[PDB]
């Protein structure tokens, strides 16, 4: 469950960057 | 005490692990072998230390490997306790 906790939160930080 | 089985994926653990750390730097909003660095040393409990992740993502990828460290090598030196 580490990447798939890194993964999740990957696309966090692109909401804040496409947005 | 600890058999050849463990032995050769932990010791790939580590190599398939911290390159997801310059790959998590890709879209982060230090190279690659400068970053693996980081990794052998947490495990190890060594003194050799510099660099560390800059996006908020990559820390909780080095945050959780941390947690690998203890329990492993405490464990590890308690089955030679019996």
């Amino acid at each position: 469950a580490a990447m798939a906790l890194s993964l999740i939160t990957f696309i966090s930080e692109h909401l804040f960057y496409w947005q | 005490p600890f058999q050849s089985t463990l032995w050769l994926l932990v010791g790939l653990s580590v190599h398939v692990v911290a390159v997801m750390l310059y790959l998590l730097d890709r879209f982060s909003p230090l190279t690659l072998s400068s970053a693996m660095w980081f990794s052998w040393g947490v495990l190890l409990n060594s003194g050799i230390g510099e660099g560390a992740p800059r996006s908020f993502s990559a820390r909780i990828l080095g945050m959780v490997w941390a947690g690998f460290a203890m329990i492993i090598v405490a464990s590890y030196t308690a089955n030679l306790a019996a």
